[PDB]
């Protein structure tokens, strides 16, 4: 009973962590673009 | 810039799926 | 006991919804980059 | 763009709320 | 192991908070470029 | 923009240490 909830929470935490990692990669792309546009203006 | 557009939608897909897996898993708990 | 698993599951919700709100914020910043990049 | 600024402020405020509510739930568990 | 899940919640939370500082910075940058262009 | 550059790399390093710290705790858990 509580071993199913405890197992799904650890499963959930790895899901959230992998989402954060992907979002961090997506954000580092965002930073490249901004620097690339800044360089073009300068 | 086109490889940029490529990696953008690549990770956007990757995130949207993880968001999907997480909501369904949240619904379990 | 299940008092604390209940508080954790709720916390998972807020974290998940934060991930989702930040994702909309990320897509919005992509949109701005694509608009500014195209104009120049 | 004007809609963009609104969606920014919208999700910004919503994120800072979720962060606030998540840190109180954390200052508990 | 339950004390480990609660601290994993704290790790994720602080990571989200760091992500949000970075979002703040990229939104600022996009705004400086937008008004400039 | 100097300062923006500072904070970007700074918070980038921060989140990447939290990610590694979470990869550890996740395997332990």
């Amino acid at each position: 009973q509580a071993r199913q909830l405890l197992s799904g929470i650890v499963q959930q935490q790895n899901n959230l962590l992998r989402a954060i990692e992907a979002q961090q990669h997506l954000l580092q792309l965002t930073v490249w673009g901004i620097k690339q546009l800044q360089a073009r203006i300068l | 810039w086109e490889e940029w557009d490529k990696k953008i939608e690549e990770y956007t897909k990757k995130i949207e799926e993880l968001i999907k897996k997480s909501e369904e898993q949240q619904k379990k708990n």
